[PDB]
Protein backbone atom coordinates (compact mmCIF):
# COMPACT_ATOMS: atom_id res chain seq x y z
CA UNK A 1 0.00 0.00 0.00
CA UNK A 2 1.02 3.62 -0.41
CA UNK A 3 1.16 3.95 3.55
CA UNK A 4 3.82 1.28 3.79
CA UNK A 5 6.97 3.78 2.81
CA UNK A 6 9.77 2.08 4.24
CA UNK A 7 12.50 -0.97 4.32
CA UNK A 8 12.89 -2.84 7.28
CA UNK A 9 16.13 -4.27 8.55
CA UNK A 10 16.17 -6.91 11.25
CA UNK A 11 19.88 -8.40 9.87
CA UNK A 12 23.26 -8.59 11.80
CA UNK A 13 25.30 -5.90 12.96
CA UNK A 14 27.31 -5.08 10.12
CA UNK A 15 24.27 -5.15 8.05
CA UNK A 16 22.27 -3.34 9.63
CA UNK A 17 24.82 -0.88 9.61
CA UNK A 18 25.36 -0.55 6.16
CA UNK A 19 21.44 -0.24 5.88
CA UNK A 20 21.83 3.00 8.20
CA UNK A 21 24.32 3.92 6.37
CA UNK A 22 22.21 3.87 2.83
CA UNK A 23 19.25 5.34 4.89
CA UNK A 24 16.64 3.12 4.12
CA UNK A 25 16.05 2.70 8.54
CA UNK A 26 15.55 5.01 10.63
CA UNK A 27 13.77 5.43 14.25
CA UNK A 28 10.82 7.37 14.30
CA UNK A 29 10.94 10.04 17.25
CA UNK A 30 6.95 10.73 17.57
CA UNK A 31 6.32 6.85 17.60
CA UNK A 32 9.30 5.86 19.83
CA UNK A 33 10.32 3.17 17.29
CA UNK A 34 13.11 2.01 14.81
CA UNK A 35 13.09 0.37 11.41
CA UNK A 36 15.94 -0.81 11.48
CA UNK A 37 16.32 -2.47 14.73
CA UNK A 38 20.27 -4.31 14.48
CA UNK A 39 19.97 -7.86 16.12
CA UNK A 40 22.23 -11.31 16.10
CA UNK A 41 21.87 -14.39 17.50
CA UNK A 42 23.88 -13.76 20.37
CA UNK A 43 21.59 -10.59 21.26
CA UNK A 44 18.50 -10.73 22.41
CA UNK A 45 16.89 -14.55 21.84
CA UNK A 46 15.24 -16.50 19.03
CA UNK A 47 11.95 -15.57 20.36
CA UNK A 48 12.89 -12.09 20.46
CA UNK A 49 13.92 -11.89 16.97
CA UNK A 50 10.22 -13.51 15.92
CA UNK A 51 8.44 -11.28 17.58
CA UNK A 52 10.20 -8.13 15.85
CA UNK A 53 9.94 -9.38 12.91
CA UNK A 54 6.31 -10.21 13.64
CA UNK A 55 5.81 -6.50 14.79
CA UNK A 56 7.53 -5.48 11.73
CA UNK A 57 5.25 -7.47 9.05
CA UNK A 58 1.94 -6.63 11.33
CA UNK A 59 2.29 -3.63 13.58
CA UNK A 60 4.73 -1.66 11.66
CA UNK A 61 2.40 -0.79 8.71
CA UNK A 62 4.94 1.79 7.54
CA UNK A 63 6.98 -1.69 6.61
CA UNK A 64 7.50 -2.09 2.93
CA UNK A 65 10.65 -4.27 2.46
CA UNK A 66 11.88 -6.21 5.06
CA UNK A 67 15.75 -7.26 5.05
CA UNK A 68 16.18 -10.25 7.53
CA UNK A 69 19.40 -12.06 7.81
CA UNK A 70 19.68 -15.45 6.89
CA UNK A 71 21.35 -17.05 9.64
CA UNK A 72 18.61 -14.69 11.59
CA UNK A 73 16.10 -16.22 9.11
CA UNK A 74 16.91 -19.56 10.49
CA UNK A 75 16.25 -19.42 13.48
CA UNK A 76 13.07 -17.59 12.67
CA UNK A 77 12.23 -20.09 10.10
CA UNK A 78 8.74 -20.96 11.12
CA UNK A 79 7.57 -17.43 11.60
CA UNK A 80 9.08 -16.48 7.63
CA UNK A 81 6.86 -19.58 6.28
CA UNK A 82 4.00 -18.45 8.46
CA UNK A 83 4.57 -14.77 6.51
CA UNK A 84 2.61 -16.03 3.73
CA UNK A 85 1.12 -12.50 3.27
CA UNK A 86 3.09 -10.80 -0.25
CA UNK A 87 2.88 -7.23 1.47
CA UNK A 88 5.24 -6.71 3.30
CA UNK A 89 7.93 -8.38 0.87
CA UNK A 90 10.74 -10.42 2.67
CA UNK A 91 14.32 -10.85 1.29
CA UNK A 92 16.50 -13.79 2.44
CA UNK A 93 19.72 -11.44 2.60
CA UNK A 94 22.55 -13.07 4.75
CA UNK A 95 24.91 -12.01 7.05
CA UNK A 96 28.51 -12.09 7.31
CA UNK A 97 30.45 -15.02 6.55
CA UNK A 98 27.48 -16.95 5.81
CA UNK A 99 26.55 -17.56 2.10
CA UNK A 100 22.87 -17.23 0.90
CA UNK A 101 20.96 -20.43 1.29
CA UNK A 102 18.84 -20.77 -1.77
CA UNK A 103 17.07 -23.57 -0.29
CA UNK A 104 16.33 -21.68 3.08
CA UNK A 105 14.59 -19.06 1.51
CA UNK A 106 10.99 -18.88 1.86
CA UNK A 107 10.10 -17.23 -1.16
CA UNK A 108 12.29 -19.23 -3.40
CA UNK A 109 10.48 -22.35 -1.86
CA UNK A 110 7.12 -22.00 -3.23
CA UNK A 111 8.92 -22.16 -6.91
CA UNK B 1 -39.53 -23.91 -59.14
CA UNK B 2 -42.10 -25.24 -61.50
CA UNK B 3 -41.08 -21.93 -63.77
CA UNK B 4 -37.00 -22.39 -63.06
CA UNK B 5 -37.38 -25.70 -63.92
CA UNK B 6 -39.06 -25.02 -67.25
CA UNK B 7 -36.40 -22.22 -67.97
CA UNK B 8 -33.18 -24.29 -67.06
CA UNK B 9 -34.12 -27.00 -68.37
CA UNK B 10 -36.10 -26.52 -71.48
CA UNK B 11 -34.34 -23.04 -72.16
CA UNK B 12 -30.64 -23.97 -71.13
CA UNK B 13 -30.03 -20.86 -68.52
CA UNK B 14 -29.24 -20.35 -65.22
CA UNK B 15 -31.51 -19.59 -63.15
CA UNK B 16 -30.84 -18.86 -59.37
CA UNK B 17 -34.25 -18.92 -57.45
CA UNK B 18 -34.52 -17.24 -54.67
CA UNK B 19 -37.39 -18.53 -51.66
CA UNK B 20 -38.49 -16.28 -49.02
CA UNK B 21 -39.57 -17.24 -45.75
CA UNK B 22 -39.23 -20.59 -45.92
CA UNK B 23 -40.84 -20.11 -42.05
CA UNK B 24 -43.74 -18.43 -43.21
CA UNK B 25 -43.68 -21.55 -46.14
CA UNK B 26 -44.00 -24.48 -42.98
CA UNK B 27 -46.43 -22.07 -41.19
CA UNK B 28 -48.14 -22.72 -44.50
CA UNK B 29 -47.32 -26.20 -44.70
CA UNK B 30 -48.71 -26.71 -40.91
CA UNK B 31 -52.14 -24.85 -41.43
CA UNK B 32 -52.73 -27.36 -44.54
CA UNK B 33 -51.50 -30.14 -42.63
CA UNK B 34 -54.00 -29.04 -39.78
CA UNK B 35 -56.91 -28.79 -42.19
CA UNK B 36 -56.75 -32.34 -42.82
CA UNK B 37 -56.85 -34.85 -39.64
CA UNK B 38 -53.24 -34.81 -39.03
CA UNK B 39 -51.69 -34.59 -35.50
CA UNK B 40 -49.08 -32.08 -35.15
CA UNK B 41 -45.47 -33.56 -34.95
CA UNK B 42 -42.56 -32.28 -33.62
CA UNK B 43 -43.28 -28.71 -33.23
CA UNK B 44 -46.16 -28.69 -34.74
CA UNK B 45 -45.01 -28.65 -38.35
CA UNK B 46 -45.93 -31.92 -39.81
CA UNK B 47 -43.92 -34.90 -39.93
CA UNK B 48 -43.47 -34.69 -43.59
CA UNK B 49 -42.31 -31.51 -43.29
CA UNK B 50 -39.08 -33.23 -44.25
CA UNK B 51 -40.38 -34.72 -48.12
CA UNK B 52 -41.84 -30.99 -48.48
CA UNK B 53 -39.04 -29.46 -48.16
CA UNK B 54 -36.61 -31.73 -49.41
CA UNK B 55 -39.04 -31.93 -52.71
CA UNK B 56 -38.41 -28.12 -53.02
CA UNK B 57 -35.11 -27.51 -52.47
CA UNK B 58 -34.00 -30.78 -54.69
CA UNK B 59 -36.14 -29.64 -57.54
CA UNK B 60 -33.07 -27.52 -58.99
CA UNK B 61 -29.40 -28.61 -59.78
CA UNK B 62 -27.93 -28.98 -62.93
CA UNK B 63 -28.25 -31.87 -65.27
CA UNK B 64 -26.71 -33.43 -67.98
CA UNK B 65 -28.09 -33.15 -71.08
CA UNK B 66 -28.99 -29.69 -70.10
CA UNK B 67 -26.97 -26.49 -70.27
CA UNK B 68 -28.55 -25.03 -67.80
CA UNK B 69 -28.22 -24.88 -63.84
CA UNK B 70 -31.02 -24.01 -60.96
CA UNK B 71 -29.83 -22.40 -57.78
CA UNK B 72 -31.80 -21.76 -54.30
CA UNK B 73 -31.38 -19.23 -51.89
CA UNK B 74 -34.32 -20.62 -49.68
CA UNK B 75 -33.82 -17.87 -46.44
CA UNK B 76 -35.36 -19.26 -43.64
CA UNK B 77 -36.65 -16.99 -40.99
CA UNK B 78 -35.37 -18.98 -37.56
CA UNK B 79 -37.97 -18.24 -34.89
CA UNK B 80 -36.12 -17.95 -31.86
CA UNK B 81 -32.81 -17.29 -33.16
CA UNK B 82 -32.23 -21.74 -32.41
CA UNK B 83 -30.99 -24.30 -35.04
CA UNK B 84 -32.27 -26.74 -33.20
CA UNK B 85 -35.96 -25.71 -34.39
CA UNK B 86 -37.39 -28.33 -37.13
CA UNK B 87 -37.16 -25.70 -39.96
CA UNK B 88 -33.56 -24.27 -39.84
CA UNK B 89 -32.73 -28.53 -38.70
CA UNK B 90 -34.40 -29.77 -42.19
CA UNK B 91 -33.35 -27.07 -44.15
CA UNK B 92 -29.39 -27.53 -43.35
CA UNK B 93 -29.84 -31.09 -43.98
CA UNK B 94 -31.45 -30.95 -47.35
CA UNK B 95 -29.37 -27.91 -48.63
CA UNK B 96 -25.75 -27.79 -49.20
CA UNK B 97 -24.42 -24.81 -47.14
CA UNK B 98 -25.45 -22.23 -44.53
CA UNK B 99 -25.06 -17.96 -44.76
CA UNK B 100 -26.10 -16.48 -41.42
CA UNK B 101 -27.40 -13.14 -40.69
CA UNK B 102 -26.10 -11.94 -36.96
CA UNK B 103 -28.12 -9.89 -34.55
CA UNK B 104 -25.01 -9.08 -33.24
CA UNK B 105 -24.21 -7.54 -36.98
CA UNK B 106 -26.89 -6.39 -37.53
CA UNK B 107 -27.38 -4.12 -34.22
CA UNK B 108 -23.69 -2.59 -35.12
CA UNK B 109 -25.10 -1.31 -38.49
CA UNK B 110 -22.86 -3.62 -40.49
CA UNK B 111 -25.36 -4.22 -43.73
CA UNK B 112 -24.81 -7.14 -44.97
CA UNK B 113 -25.02 -8.17 -41.41
CA UNK B 114 -23.47 -11.70 -42.20
CA UNK B 115 -21.26 -13.40 -40.08
CA UNK B 116 -18.43 -15.69 -41.86
CA UNK B 117 -18.27 -17.67 -38.64
CA UNK B 118 -21.00 -20.12 -38.50
CA UNK B 119 -21.42 -19.28 -42.18
CA UNK B 120 -20.26 -22.22 -45.14
CA UNK B 121 -20.76 -23.08 -48.53
CA UNK B 122 -20.19 -27.18 -48.72
CA UNK B 123 -19.47 -26.57 -52.76
CA UNK B 124 -17.30 -23.81 -52.33
CA UNK B 125 -14.09 -25.41 -53.31
CA UNK B 126 -15.87 -26.43 -56.92
CA UNK B 127 -17.45 -22.58 -57.64
CA UNK B 128 -14.07 -21.17 -56.64
CA UNK B 129 -11.17 -22.31 -58.63
CA UNK B 130 -8.72 -21.16 -61.38
CA UNK B 131 -10.81 -21.62 -64.57
CA UNK B 132 -13.46 -19.97 -62.31
CA UNK B 133 -13.22 -16.13 -60.10
CA UNK B 134 -8.95 -16.25 -60.22
CA UNK B 135 -6.96 -18.69 -58.68
CA UNK B 136 -6.32 -17.13 -55.36
CA UNK B 137 -10.16 -17.55 -54.47
CA UNK B 138 -9.95 -20.47 -52.07
CA UNK B 139 -7.07 -19.74 -50.72
CA UNK B 140 -7.86 -16.13 -49.69
CA UNK B 141 -11.00 -17.47 -48.48
CA UNK B 142 -9.54 -19.31 -46.21
CA UNK B 143 -6.84 -16.78 -44.72
CA UNK B 144 -9.85 -14.68 -44.08
CA UNK B 145 -11.68 -16.77 -42.53
CA UNK B 146 -8.71 -17.99 -40.00
CA UNK B 147 -7.79 -14.12 -39.13
CA UNK B 148 -11.59 -13.52 -38.47
CA UNK B 149 -11.79 -16.13 -36.08
CA UNK B 150 -8.45 -14.56 -34.48
CA UNK B 151 -10.12 -11.04 -34.77
CA UNK B 152 -13.06 -12.26 -32.44
CA UNK B 153 -10.62 -14.39 -30.33
CA UNK B 154 -8.25 -11.45 -29.67
CA UNK B 155 -11.45 -8.94 -29.17
CA UNK B 156 -12.74 -11.15 -26.39
CA UNK B 157 -9.11 -11.31 -25.07
CA UNK B 158 -8.21 -7.90 -24.94
CA UNK B 159 -11.31 -7.24 -22.35
CA UNK B 160 -9.53 -9.63 -20.24
CA UNK B 161 -5.61 -9.62 -20.36
CA UNK B 162 -5.42 -5.56 -21.42
CA UNK B 163 -4.41 -4.55 -24.73
CA UNK B 164 -1.06 -4.32 -24.49
CA UNK B 165 -0.18 -8.07 -23.12
CA UNK B 166 -1.74 -9.41 -26.78
CA UNK B 167 0.92 -10.26 -29.21
CA UNK B 168 1.72 -8.75 -32.66
CA UNK B 169 -0.77 -11.57 -34.15
CA UNK B 170 -3.46 -10.41 -32.20
CA UNK B 171 -3.15 -6.53 -32.58
CA UNK B 172 -2.96 -6.72 -36.04
CA UNK B 173 -5.63 -9.55 -36.03
CA UNK B 174 -7.74 -6.70 -34.10
CA UNK B 175 -6.98 -4.06 -36.80
CA UNK B 176 -7.91 -6.49 -39.34
CA UNK B 177 -11.14 -7.24 -37.86
CA UNK B 178 -12.14 -3.96 -37.98
CA UNK B 179 -10.80 -3.08 -40.94
CA UNK B 180 -12.77 -6.43 -42.30
CA UNK B 181 -16.17 -5.95 -40.76
CA UNK B 182 -16.51 -2.12 -40.96
CA UNK B 183 -15.32 -2.45 -44.93
CA UNK B 184 -15.28 -6.38 -46.61
CA UNK B 185 -18.83 -7.14 -44.87
CA UNK B 186 -20.16 -3.56 -44.27
CA UNK B 187 -21.38 -3.41 -48.49
CA UNK B 188 -23.54 -0.74 -49.67
CA UNK B 189 -27.16 -2.23 -50.83
CA UNK B 190 -26.69 -0.46 -53.75
CA UNK B 191 -23.33 -0.90 -54.13
CA UNK B 192 -22.36 -4.22 -56.94
CA UNK B 193 -19.11 -5.36 -56.05
CA UNK B 194 -17.82 -8.67 -58.50
CA UNK B 195 -16.18 -11.34 -57.35
CA UNK B 196 -12.97 -9.60 -58.83
CA UNK B 197 -13.43 -6.46 -56.78
CA UNK B 198 -13.91 -8.11 -53.44
CA UNK B 199 -10.93 -10.46 -53.51
CA UNK B 200 -9.21 -7.09 -54.34
CA UNK B 201 -10.62 -5.75 -51.16
CA UNK B 202 -9.41 -9.08 -49.23
CA UNK B 203 -6.06 -8.37 -50.61
CA UNK B 204 -5.88 -4.79 -49.70
CA UNK B 205 -7.12 -6.07 -45.62
CA UNK B 206 -4.59 -9.05 -45.92
CA UNK B 207 -2.05 -6.54 -46.67
CA UNK B 208 -1.51 -5.38 -43.32
CA UNK B 209 0.00 -8.87 -42.57
CA UNK B 210 3.59 -9.11 -43.56
CA UNK B 211 3.83 -12.45 -46.04
CA UNK B 212 5.31 -14.60 -43.22
CA UNK B 213 1.85 -14.10 -41.05
CA UNK B 214 -0.25 -15.50 -44.53
CA UNK B 215 0.20 -19.08 -43.56
CA UNK B 216 -3.09 -20.90 -45.01
CA UNK B 217 -2.18 -19.01 -48.62
CA UNK B 218 -0.24 -20.85 -50.53
CA UNK B 219 3.43 -19.95 -50.87
CA UNK B 220 3.26 -19.68 -54.89
CA UNK B 221 -0.08 -17.30 -54.22
CA UNK B 222 1.56 -15.47 -51.78
CA UNK B 223 4.29 -14.35 -53.30
CA UNK B 224 2.44 -13.72 -56.86
CA UNK B 225 -0.10 -11.48 -55.08
CA UNK B 226 1.16 -10.01 -52.11
CA UNK C 1 17.67 -10.74 -9.06
CA UNK C 2 18.37 -13.59 -6.37
CA UNK C 3 21.88 -13.81 -7.77
CA UNK C 4 22.79 -9.67 -8.51
CA UNK C 5 21.61 -9.45 -4.64
CA UNK C 6 24.31 -12.04 -3.91
CA UNK C 7 27.21 -10.45 -5.44
CA UNK C 8 25.88 -6.78 -4.59
CA UNK C 9 25.52 -7.87 -0.95
CA UNK C 10 28.72 -9.23 -1.01
CA UNK C 11 30.23 -6.08 -2.22
CA UNK C 12 28.23 -4.29 -0.35
CA UNK C 13 29.96 -6.01 3.23
CA UNK C 14 33.29 -6.13 1.66
CA UNK C 15 33.12 -1.92 1.02
CA UNK C 16 31.90 -1.87 4.59
CA UNK C 17 34.01 -3.50 6.60
CA UNK C 18 36.67 -1.25 4.30
CA UNK C 19 35.11 1.79 5.44
CA UNK C 20 35.09 0.31 9.40
CA UNK C 21 38.81 -0.37 9.13
CA UNK C 22 39.74 2.82 7.54
CA UNK C 23 37.54 4.30 10.53
CA UNK C 24 39.45 2.23 12.59
CA UNK C 25 35.91 2.00 15.02
CA UNK C 26 32.27 0.23 13.66
CA UNK C 27 29.83 2.86 12.75
CA UNK C 28 27.07 1.13 13.54
CA UNK C 29 26.49 2.76 16.90
CA UNK C 30 26.65 6.08 15.28
CA UNK C 31 24.39 5.39 12.39
CA UNK C 32 22.00 3.95 15.21
CA UNK C 33 22.37 7.29 16.55
CA UNK C 34 21.71 9.32 13.49
CA UNK C 35 18.62 7.70 12.86
CA UNK C 36 15.92 10.55 13.30
CA UNK C 37 14.62 10.27 9.72
CA UNK C 38 15.07 7.85 6.37
CA UNK C 39 16.57 9.54 3.46
CA UNK C 40 15.05 6.44 1.62
CA UNK C 41 11.19 5.50 0.88
CA UNK C 42 9.65 3.12 -1.71
CA UNK C 43 6.49 4.19 -3.00
CA UNK C 44 3.57 1.06 -4.20
CA UNK C 45 3.14 1.75 -7.89
CA UNK C 46 0.06 -0.64 -9.62
CA UNK C 47 1.70 -2.03 -12.52
CA UNK C 48 -0.79 -3.58 -14.30
CA UNK C 49 0.86 -6.51 -16.22
CA UNK C 50 -1.52 -9.14 -18.07
CA UNK C 51 -5.24 -8.42 -16.54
Amino acid sequence: AEKRTLIAVIADEDTTTGLLLAGIGQITPETQEKNFFVYQEGKTTKEEITDKFNHFTEERDDIAILLINQHIAENIRARVDSFTNAFPAILEIPSKDHPYDPEKDSVLKRV
Amino acid sequence: LTTAEYLAYQTERHVLTILTDMSSYADALREVSAAREEVPGRRGYPGYMYTDLSTIYERAGRVEGRNGSITQIPILTMPNDDITHPIPDLTGYITEGQIFVDRQLHNKGIYPPINVLPSLSRLMKSAIGEGMTRKDHGDVSNQLYAKYAIGKDAAAMKAVVGEEALSIEDKLSLEFLEKFEKTFITQGAYEDRTVFESLDQAWSLLRIYPKEMLNRISPKILDEFY
Amino acid sequence: AKQKMGRVMQTAAFSLAEVSYATGENIGYQVQESVSTARFKVRARQENVSG
